[PDB]
């Protein structure tokens, strides 16, 4: 499934992503654009033979098991095939327990390339929240 | 971001072949851009890629100095030059374009990929 900018915001929303850890529900909200471009299916098989699953683009290397990725330490204790839900509960909360290591969204190669430092409260501009 | 590949075909082995790599709008932050493949029966796997910074990183150890991969800016045009090429290497061939991130190449963009078969 494919969602809209602010339809996203609200189902984050209700899963308490708004301001988690100091996060605003912007930065959220950016870092899918770029990272998925609010595509729950997208998957991208990366250079190190890693793969980055779901709207919030979650690592087969570190947070969840696809069973094809050696050294998987799947610190969200899930199947990544779980991350490809129409509904974002799995993933939102993942990115919970990502966020809260101590990299804070730098975790997110987009995110940090193309919306820190910048006005991500626009992404959540006209919305019925 | 826009990525059209064109130059695929079917040759016998020890020849070789161009392929090109036609992209609009890699022009983001820490961008990386580069080729994949995947034979039939394999995962998909990185071949090369070059960097925003000019760097060239390899990811398949059997292509290094046979598969060569340049740049030309006034035609916003990558390539991967296959030399020597041998029945393993009859694969889809992707164009793709991501973030660096560490010596790895976050993947988010791709072609349409194009077919390369050896005999």
């Amino acid at each position: 499934k494919v969602f809209g900018r602010c339809e996203l915001a609200a189902a984050m929303k209700r899963h308490g992503l708004d301001n988690y850890r100091g996060y605003s529900l912007g930065n959220w909200v950016c870092a899918a654009k770029f990272e998925s471009n609010f595509n729950t299916q997208a998957t991208n098989r990366n250079t190190d033979g890693s793969t980055d699953y779901g709207i919030l683009q979650i690592n087969s290397r570190w947070w969840c098991n696809d069973g094809r990725t050696p050294g998987s330490r799947n610190l969200c204790n899930i199947p990544c095939s779980a991350l490809l839900s129409s509904d974002i509960t799995a993933s939102v909360n993942c990115a919970k327990k990502i966020v809260s290591d101590g990299n804070g969204m730098n975790a997110w190669v987009a995110w940090r390339n193309r919306c820190k430092g910048t006005d991500v409260q626009a992404w959540i501009r006209g919305c019925r929240l | 971001v826009q990525l059209v590949e064109s130059g695929g075909g079917s040759v016998q082995a020890g020849e070789s072949l161009r392929l090109s790599c036609a992209a609009s709008g890699v022009t983001y932050k820490n961008y990386c851009i580069g080729w994949f493949r995947q034979a039939p029966g394999k995962d998909r796997e990185g071949v090369v890629f070059i960097n925003s910074d000019g760097g060239i990183t390899y990811y398949a150890d059997s292509v290094k100095g046979r598969f060569t991969i340049s740049q030309d800016n006034a035609k916003n045009t990558v390539y991967l030059q296959m030399n020597s090429l041998k029945p393993e290497d009859t694969a889809s061939y992707y164009c793709a374009a991501g973030y660096r991130n560490y010596g790895q190449c976050a993947t988010r963009y791709w072609g349409q990929g194009t077919q390369v078969t050896v005999s």
